[PDB]
């Protein structure tokens, strides 16, 4: 095995850490590979891969709320856009820390469009999620104007030795009087108490709704966001429901027929 | 960019690791 | 080094989903610890077919030799081998016992699966695992599959026994719900003791006793992780 596909193998289980592990996979990885060298120069992409997959949320110092670490946010030279906030900063994706907050010209056709769908989902995090953050972009992609509503949430307990996140993209494409609604809702769970068990589900939704007013327009949306992703909750707890009530049970008996332990001098007969 | 830096699997316990072990046999190819 | 400590916590953590790939990536990484590797890190069980019994098997890293691996029913290779790791006659006869208790166990508690039982000369007495293979009947558009692997160390009038005990549970479904839902992985226990050893309470029995009470254990527990652990974290995201 080369260098090159030793170090291909490295950035790929660090962009593979489940949510909350980052660090520890990082520093197994890390080890394994023992050529830092190596690892810097094939494997650095792979920080900021994570990241942005993740939707890491970060904490501004001075701003109220954090920003989503994301591809549409993505400024290149290593800062990313807060496009509710109208700033730039510097993030550094291996300490994952925001810095050096600067205001960055937001203007656009979009502008009211982003800010209106921006305040109704921000309510509509507040009230859904325990630990939510959301991020919203308004850009043009193909000419096509586009609303991208990004949210994040997550329980990080690794002293309980488990871990989760769920992480949800909704894209508006806008073309009067309808608008294309396309989204992916995403959840992980991880639990490692002597042992490894992972949930790992998504859905991808594909709708459209009316277009009006900015406000009204948000309105709609977050009630589509709303619906979709009760929905899938939902569906997700009627699937445990079934596992544990059908598929389990059918895999092993809780206790033979005889509704007691084996008699096993029995058996060796 | 130091990666000292970033801290840190301190490695969770590994119960497979003590098992018997049955030495000396051919690997795979 | 801890190299290998670093392989364990690294399985610990990368989706059990991918946990095949996981392996060989990871013996692609450092390919000198090949062998400790395929031993500690356990892998979902295969069904082969031993053409000459009649029967299935299951294929792990303890009956596996080179490229070839041992039927407990026919006690040969497949592919064959010229020199292919054996039990001595004693550990033999104990072994097709033990596959026979094994598989009215699995019977017993499974009702249908497959199971296997290899073991093999230790110092001081012999050790051994107990494999068991179950596959969901897919109802209701869920499949599943259940993964026994009971490994016991035996040190022999009375005798200490060691088990190391992996369940392996696998759930998945691809409903429009929900779309693509999976739920796996493992959990691993362990558990001592010394039992007498006698006409009455043989080792098969004795062994018996021990992965039924960790089995019956981890059934349960797999029941409060899965459906009771995991949910709550779900619910709680929200």
């Amino acid at each position: 095995v080369s260098d090159e596909e030793k170090v291909r193998i490295a950035a790929k289980f660090i962009t593979h850490a489940p949510p909350g592990e980052f660090n520890e996979v990082f520093n197994d990885v890390r080890l394994l590979l023992n050529n830092d060298n190596l690892l810097r120069e094939g494997a650095a992409h792979a920080f900021a891969q994570y990241n942005m997959d993740q939707f890491t949320p970060v904490k501004i110092e001075g701003y109220d709320d954090q920003v989503l670490i994301t591809e549409h946010g993505d400024l290149g030279n290593g800062r990313f856009l807060d496009p509710r906030n109208k700033i730039s900063f510097k993030f550094d994706h291996l300490r994952k820390e925001a810095s050096d907050p600067q205001p960055e010209d937001t203007e656009s056709a979009l502008k009211q469009w982003r800010d209106a769908c921006d305040s109704a989902l921000r309510a509509y995090v507040k009230d859904h999620y325990p630990n939510g953050f959301c991020t919203v972009y308004g850009k043009s992609i193909d000419g096509q104007q586009t609303i991208i509503a990004c949210i994040e949430s997550h329980q990080f307990q690794p002293k309980n030795f488990w871990n989760g996140r769920w992480r949800s993209e909704w894209k508006f494409t806008i073309t009067p009087p309808t608008a294309q609604v396309a989204a992916v809702l995403k959840i992980q769970v991880h639990y490692y108490e002597d042992g490894n068990v992972q949930l790992v589900s998504h859905k991808d939704i594909q709708d459209s709704v009316q277009v009006s007013s900015d406000v009204q327009t948000a309105k709609e949306f977050i009630k589509i966001i709303e619906n979709a992703e009760n929905e899938y909750q939902t569906a997700i707890s009627e699937n445990y429901q079934t596992m544990s009530d059908t598929t389990f049970k059918a895999l092993r008996r809780q206790l033979p027929v005889t509704r007691t332990k084996i008699d096993w001098n029995k058996i060796l007969s | 960019v130091n990666f000292d830096d970033i801290a840190s699997s301190e490695n969770l316990l590994h119960l497979t690791a003590n098992r018997p072990k049955m030495p000396g046999r051919r690997l795979p190819g | 080094d801890q190299q290998l400590d670093c392989a364990l916590d690294l399985m610990r953590r990368l989706p059990p989903q991918q946990i095949e790939k996981n392996l060989s990536d990871l013996i692609d990484l450092v390919p000198s610890l090949c062998e400790d590797l395929l031993s500690s890190v356990d892998q979902p069980l295969k069904i082969a077919r031993d053409k000459v019994v009649g029967k299935d098997y299951l294929l792990c890293d303890y009956n596996r030799d080179g490229d070839s691996y041992r039927s407990p029913w026919s006690n040969k290779y497949d592919p064959p081998l010229e020199d292919g790791a054996m039990p001595s006659a004693r550990l033999r006869k104990l072994e097709v016992e033990a596959n026979n208790a094994f598989d009215q166990y699995r019977d017993l508690y499974f009702e249908g699966g497959v199971s296997s039982v290899y073991l093999w000369d230790l110092d001081h007495g012999f050790a051994g695992v107990i494999l068991i293979k179950k596959a969901g009947d897919g109802s209701k558009k869920i499949k599943g599959c259940w993964d026994s692997i009971h490994v016991v160390e035996v040190q022999e009038r009375t005798a200490h026994y060691k088990l190391t005990s992996t369940v392996m549970l696998w759930l998945q479904t691809n409903k429009t719900g929900s779309g693509t839902m999976n739920l796996g992985g493992s959990l691993t226990r362990q558990m001592e003791k010394d039992e007498t050893v006698s006409d009455s309470s043989p080792h098969i029995a004795n062994i018996g006793r021990l992965v039924e009470d960790m089995e019956n254990k981890i059934r349960s527990t797999l029941n409060e992780i899965y459906f009771g652990k995991t949910k709550d974290i779900v619910n709680g995201l929200r």
